[PDB]
């Protein structure tokens, strides 16, 4: 199934597939964390788990949520330094678009440009194709909320509910079963479903000090991060 | 044709699924649904039993990287 | 065979091997410990004397990046000095461009990005150093950060880098640093140094200590001679 | 979680008797959540059975706005489908479902209840849909017999009564009824 | 715009349900100047949905042949080959029910040449079967036998005739019994037609059952 | 295209495959099998009708780890105060062994 | 080889109706089935 | 940084370029696509299918308009399409700037083929893994063209590309002619694309674009849903 | 659920209209407690083994 250096660089194997991109998808799961993004009627939420193994570490600087722009929110999965570089690149691109064209950049154009940048690595053979994922959420006029996903292969798509990490398949199946019912979603309902999907996939019944929640809604499009008190209130409301 | 399948069971749903199941595991689906209905101390099989049994038996994840095409 | 000869190839399991070898090379340093007090940061390094010929104070492993920033090093020496030079240049450029002293949360990010830039291409090699940055400011408090060859920078309350990292952090844990001022913590650093590195490994060693905080009024500098001597005098009672 | 909580129920039984029906809102869950708990083998069973059966007194005894007379809600709808049979996460079954509404507390009442026809059929229909499961089957059949004998006694539409009775009985497979009764 | 089309469809369905035939013809004749104001696909689907329902309602023999002919004319004017081919098949099927000899024959002969050169083969076996039926109804055994033979031979290359299989089996059994060669074969064909036509289309299963019972009677096995 | 002295094991294998779910039905007989890597098993042996149920025994969870610790650390002659939370947090990816 | 296959399979159609002679309808059915069924694989 | 600057495609002892064959074998496993030209315009049809119900079907499009009267569809790899689309648009704009006239389809096809050829000889670069179908209508007569990873291009009358394309070509052989209409062309395109569809053919699983003497345009979901009726 | 209940109360499955399974296998990472579970089952059941 190999002929030459098709196992070592990005060239076509005799069967028509190149393995160096499939290896990054396995490299994504090295971290061991799972994140979910849900879209509602007039809001969008991101939920992620975070673990601090020891008390020596400073727990205030292990966040996996980043703020690219005052209206656009993001979350990463996989390697850390690659995600940091990608976030830096995204911030630069958003600032450049705003300066050059005089109005805020739509989320879909940003995701398309990020995928276009990340597609070159699988074309030239002198570089490694940045094995980390990308999830973006935002609000946009005339369309409402939007959630977008981008993967290292140079591919992107818009969604209504997404999960990325080690437990992608089970959470995807749960979200599909839930969304087939076609029930109208509100703020509390979206947050509750987002929390319960992770809770039932992991079977942990976690405390309010090991999750991160980010929200956006049509009353103040500013991206904001929930505090611990609000998370505790949501958790106690969830369990009757 | 031998077990109960009272009134609200839809079989055209499960036939429509792809993934080429063989002939020796459809019997396994029916057997597992019957066992699951036995567990609940009930002698009538419902649709949830078929749903759970079909979800459990097949167990194929994706193997289908989406940038093939 | 042949999946670990380049830094631009993914193994079938999905991980780069060269950075792991760099970490293994880093794992043969002596020791470097950094603890943040209520009003500053304290560094401590134990240095091995190879022979009597070398003059006292050679191979200094405790640099001065800026007027208010320290640095502690473990690993190779040449790469450490190169990183120190690039950090100095970046801090000078930031000061000249804007007009005020650079915060740690930005300098650490810049240095981490520069380090990570080398683990993508096949025309260079990963670095072989792991280092710690510390500082104090009046409007920001005390700051400590740790960076490794991979390019991952975290904040900490107390860290140890080198050979016996675990045997040192297991003793840092018993210490309670959240309250007591760092006028006596030098004694604890000395005591924690002398309780490591059994005499079978090497014949003798020397101690090096740093100082930065409100006591020094921002500036980072070496501890006074008398205070260090009292520190060894107190730490020598481990024989009981 | 047995006696002591029941002490409470026996304390507030006078309040239930004196006050009105909506107060059930505060006494339905206090035992129900206890049925959620179920840490001990026999306490949870006593509490759940007692509460479920006790709702019978309010039904029928307080005939107005109850099954005996104006069953607009109460036992017909509020406490039949929703009491425990449909869902309460998991209902313990065994003593609580057998000794409660399913058995004498309602079947006996039906014998000594309406005497009139019009809602006797609806009481029968509701108390028949709940027991369409399994490992009860010595309560659904009697009610089916009652319905058929009543329908034959008055209207005398034999074709329909025979049709309904025929499909109902598969008693060779029931396996719990005494032989002289199944024969 | 779309409200008018929805109202037209609802009115056609209501007229079909009520049990009136003149109203459907009047609506079909009235909606001609409205057709050439909408998209081609919408007009074609509307014409199909009205004509098929009116034809398949029941047998009110006074308002079908001319309507099918005018639909054929409209389709030919609009240059829609597939629609007019389907309508020609429907019309040649209709001519048999009106007991006409040559108008139901030369039309099929014309349609066969066009059908042979194109992809369609199921429509070809249907037309062959209809030709065999009309030759049989005019007391000509050899020609009906030849048409049935051609239909059977050209029906083995199709992946599946899901329902035409039963009709083909029934016609083959009828033709075989007409020559009283052997009754076991006719009985087997009738049984196969009954089995393959069961629980899908009720109206024509009882006749197959009746024919099978007659055949079994003829074997002196009551 | 295998080697000799190896097709005998295959012969035993198909004999076993015929003994269970073969031409003659078994009654009141059940079988249990265990292996810690099922990749190499024959596709015919894993077919439903022979091995109907596949059971997974994954690594313990935090609650499972605490349960195993309480089971095994009991009988020892302990003294003082013990805190299982740190032990549970530190031991990740462990086994009962 | 498929000419021989058509010849040897046309007789099965005569057998299927319990006959003693072969007519060309069997030949046509045989050739149609053989040519069509060889398309797959 | 710096590249490699040595060719990654070399001649085999039998005189064959192996990488081109591998790229073609990768193209042959893509999504099916069909293109038909009949006497009034051109029709491009393709079959798209989402893995589950979470995907949004109104986010990305298979059919893209290069300019007012040229359209283009692909078959093969996903990401490799977008850069080609962008390059084609840029080339068209350049021609419009130079000559103040809309670019003919043949010139655009020649430029795209030259780019695809130039991209398989430089240093340290693998060939493209997609194939293109281009349709246009300039100066009365319509035009349909097909590109190739090796850089060659041909002019067709009815083409099936992607997975199971030989049977599609056989089907188009026995139905196509030189005297039809746009509507019958759409009908036969849908019929021949139905040979590989799933159990159901929903409107959301088909992308259809038509170019006539009024300009290229992608059909709205309502029109495609209507067209799907009265067929099959 | 496989080896205990059907061997003692076999009329339930006949009442429902199915047949209980025959065998099963256990898999996972090494040292997760498979042979221990088998030993417990064998040591706490009154049947030929
Ligand atoms: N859940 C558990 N509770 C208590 N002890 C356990 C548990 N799981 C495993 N063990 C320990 O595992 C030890 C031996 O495990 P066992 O023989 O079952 O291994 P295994 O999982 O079958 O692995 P393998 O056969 O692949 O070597 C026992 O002595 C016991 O202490
Ligand atoms: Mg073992």
């Amino acid at each position: 199934s190999s002929a030459g250096f098709d196992r070592h660089i990005t060239i076509f194997s005799p069967e028509g597939r190149l393995y160096q991109v499939e290896y990054a998808f396995k490299a994504i799961n090295q971290g061991g964390l799972t994140s979910v993004a849900v879209r509602g009627k007039d809001c969008a939420v991101i939920v992620t788990q975070k673990k601090v193994p020891d008390k020596l570490l400073d727990s205030s600087t292990v966040t996996h949520l980043f703020k690219i722009t005052e209206n656009i929110g993001c979350v990463m999965t996989g390697m850390t330094a690659d995600s940091r570089s990608q976030v830096q690149r995204a911030r630069y691109e958003a600032a450049n678009w705003k300066y050059k064209y005089g109005y805020e950049i739509p989320v879909d154009m940003l995701c398309k440009r990020i995928a276009d940048i990340s597609q070159v690595y699988t074309q030239n053979a002198e570089m490694r194709p940045l094995g980390c994922c990308m999830i973006l959420i935002g609000i946009d006029e005339e369309q409402g909320p939007q959630v977008y996903k981008c993967d290292p292969a140079g591919y992107y798509c818009g969604f209504k509910a997404t999960a990325a990490g080690v437990k992608q398949t089970e959470s995807t199946s749960f979200l599909e079963k839930k969304v087939k019912k076609k029930f109208d979603w509100t703020f509390e309902q979206t947050v509750e479903t987002a929390i319960t999907c992770l809770s039932t996939v992991l079977s942990i019944d976690f405390k309010p000090s090991e999750i991160e929640v980010g929200v956006v809604t049509v009353e103040n499009p500013k991206f904001r991060i929930l505090t611990e008190a609000e998370i505790d209130a949501h958790l106690v409301a969830l369990a009757e | 044709s031998k077990m109960n399948l009272s009134e609200e069971v839809d079989l055209e749903d499960y036939v429509a699924r792809p993934d080429k199941i063989s002939g020796a595991d459809i019997n396994s689906i029916c057997q597992e649904s019957g066992m699951l209905a036995v567990r609940e101390n009930r002698y009538i099989v419902l649709a949830k039993d078929f749903e759970k049994a079909y979800k459990t038996v097949i167990k194929k994840d994706e193997q289908e990287h989406e940038f093939y095409k | 065979t042949g999946y670990d000869l380049s830094a631009s190839t993914f193994s079938p399991d999905g991980r780069v091997f060269q950075v792991e070898y760099a970490m293994k090379a880093v794992e043969n340093s002596s020791t470097a410990i950094g603890i943040r007090c209520k009003d500053g940061v304290v560094f401590g390094v134990e240095k091995l004397v190879l022979s009597k010929l070398y003059e006292e104070g050679s191979n200094k492993r405790l640099f001065n990046v800026d007027r208010h920033v320290g640095m502690a090093v473990a690993g190779l020496l040449a790469d450490a000095r190169s990183l120190a030079d690039i950090a100095r240049e970046e801090a000078s450029n930031f000061r000249s461009n804007f007009g005020y002293n650079i915060p740690l949360k930005h300098l650490a990010d810049r240095v981490a990005m520069y380090v990570h830039a080398y683990t993508l291409y096949s025309a260079v090699r990963p670095f072989g150093c792991s280092f710690m940055l510390g500082s104090y400011s009046v409007n920001d408090g005390a700051q400590l950060y740790m960076i490794d060859p991979s390019g991952v920078s975290y904040g900490y309350w107390g860290c140890a880098i080198g050979k016996a990292r675990q045997a040192a952090k297991t003793e840092i844990e018993k210490l309670q640093m959240k309250e007591m001022t760092c006028r006596d913590i030098v004694k604890e650093v000395a005591k924690i140094i002398y309780i490591v590195h059994d005499e079978v490994k090497d014949k003798a060693f020397e101690l090096e200590l740093s100082w930065v905080g409100e006591l020094t009024n921002g500036r980072h500098e070496i501890v006074p001679k008398d205070i260090r001597e009292e520190a060894e005098k107190y730490a020598k009672e481990s024989l009981k | 979680m047995a006696d002591g909580g029941s002490e409470r129920a026996d304390g507030r039984i006078v309040k239930m008797e004196v006050d009105y029906s909506a107060t059930v809102d505060q006494r339905l869950p206090e035992c129900a959540k206890l049925a959620k708990e179920g840490r001990l083998q026999e306490v949870i069973e006593t509490l759940l059975s007692l509460e479920k059966q006790t709702r019978t007194a309010s039904d029928m005894v307080s005939t107005s706005r109850i099954l005996v007379a104006v069953v607009k809600m109460c036992y017909e709808a509020k406490e039949w489908d929703l009491l425990n049979e449909n869902i309460m996460l998991l209902s313990k079954r065994r003593s609580q479902l057998k000794q409660a509404v399913a058995k004498m507390v309602q079947q006996c009442c039906t014998y000594v209840e309406e005497i009139t026809d019009l809602p006797i059929k609806l009481r029968l229909i509701d108390t028949l849909r709940m027991v369409t499961e399994g490992k009860i089957y010595v309560e659904i059949e009697r009610a089916r017999l009652t319905k058929t004998l009543a329908t034959i006694k008055e209207q005398n539409g034999d074709v329909k009564e025979a049709a309904s009775i025929l499909q109902e009985l598969q008693v060779e497979t029931y396996g719990s009824m005494e032989k002289k009764e199944r024969v | 715009v779309q409200v008018k089309e929805q109202s037209i469809l609802e009115l056609g369905s209501l007229l079909a349900k009520t049990g009136q035939a003149a109203e459907l013809g009047g609506l079909l004749k009235y909606v001609r100047p409205f057709l050439n104001s909408i998209s081609k696909a919408k007009a074609a689907r509307l014409v199909r949905s009205l004509l098929d329902l009116f034809l398949d309602m029941e047998a009110a023999t006074g308002q079908e042949v001319e309507l099918c002919l005018e639909c054929i004319e409209w389709a030919k004017s609009e240059k829609r080959t597939f629609l007019r081919q389907a309508l020609e098949a429907r019309l040649v099927s209709l001519y048999f029910d009106t007991k006409r000899y040559q108008e139901a024959l030369h039309l099929g002969s014309q349609l066969l040449r066009e059908l042979k050169k194109m992809d369609d083969k199921a429509l070809l076996v249907e037309v062959q079967l209809l030709e065999s039926k009309t030759y049989h109804a005019l007391s000509n055994l050899p020609k009906a036998r030849a048409a049935l033979t051609s239909a059977r031979t050209t029906a083995n290359a199709i992946y599946c005739p899901p329902k035409l299989q039963a009709t083909l089996d029934m016609q083959s059994g009828i033709i075989h019994a007409a020559e009283e060669k052997d009754w076991k074969t006719a009985y087997s064909y009738f049984y196969e037609a009954f089995e393959g036509y069961d629980s899908i289309d009720s109206p024509k299963a009882i006749t197959s059952l009746k024919y099978m019972l007659l055949c079994k009677i003829m074997l002196n096995t009551p | 295209e295998g080697t000799s002295a190896d097709r005998e094991i295959q012969r035993t294998l198909m004999e076993l495959l015929n003994q269970m779910d073969g031409f003659d039905t078994l009654h009141r007989v059940k079988m249990i099998m265990a292996t810690n890597r099922p990749d190499t098993l024959d596709p015919a042996l894993l077919r439903p009708g022979r091995l109907d149920r596949k059971i997974h025994i994954d690594l313990p969870n935090e609650q499972a780890r605490l349960d195993i610790l309480k089971i095994h650390a009991g009988p020892i002659t302990k003294h003082g105060e013990i805190d299982y939370e740190a032990i549970v947090k530190l031991s990740d990816g462990f086994n009962g062994a | 080889a498929e000419v021989k296959g058509v010849c040897t399979e046309a007789g099965m159609y005569a057998l299927r109706e319990r006959r003693v002679h072969v007519t060309q309808e069997d030949f046509e059915m045989a050739v149609a089935k053989v040519m069509q069924k060889d398309s797959e694989k | 940084e710096r590249g490699y600057s040595f060719s990654l495609t070399t001649f085999s002892p039998s005189g064959k370029l192996v990488q081109i064959e591998y790229a073609l074998a990768a193209v042959a496993g893509g999504a099916p696509s069909v293109g038909i030209k009949a006497a009034n315009g051109v029709v491009l049809a393709t079959e798209k299918k989402q893995k589950s119900i979470l995907y949004d079907e109104r986010s990305v499009h298979k059919v893209e308009p290069i300019t007012k009267h040229i359209g283009l569809v692909y078959s093969g790899m996903g990401p490799d399409y977008r850069v080609l689309v962008h390059r084609a648009r840029k080339l068209a704009q350049q021609y419009y700037l130079v000559y103040q006239e809309p670019i003919p389809t043949a010139q655009l096809v020649q430029r795209v083929a030259s780019v695809m050829q130039e991209y398989t000889q430089s240093g340290g670069v693998r060939p493209f893994g997609v194939s293109l179908l281009i349709c246009g209508w300039n100066e009365g007569r319509p035009y349909l063209f097909q590109s190739d990873p090796s850089g060659a291009y041909f002019a067709w009358k009815a083409t099936a590309m992607g997975k199971n394309y030989v049977n599609g070509k056989t089907f188009l052989e026995k139905r196509y002619n030189e005297d039809l209409e746009l509507e019958d062309a759409i009908h036969t395109a849908i019929l021949t694309l139905k040979e590989s569809f799933e159990g159901q053919m929903t409107e959301d699983n088909i992308e259809v674009g038509i170019c006539n003497e009024a300009g290229f345009r992608r059909l709205t979901p309502t029109e495609v849903k209507d067209y799907l009726a009265a067929i099959a | 659920e496989v080896i205990e209940l059907p061997l003692t109360n076999p009329e339930l499955f006949q009442r429902v209209g199915i047949i209980p399974p025959k065998g099963c296998l256990l898999y996972g990472p090494p040292g997760t407690g498979k042979t221990l579970l088998a030993r417990a089952v064998a040591s706490q059941l009154d049947c030929n083994f």
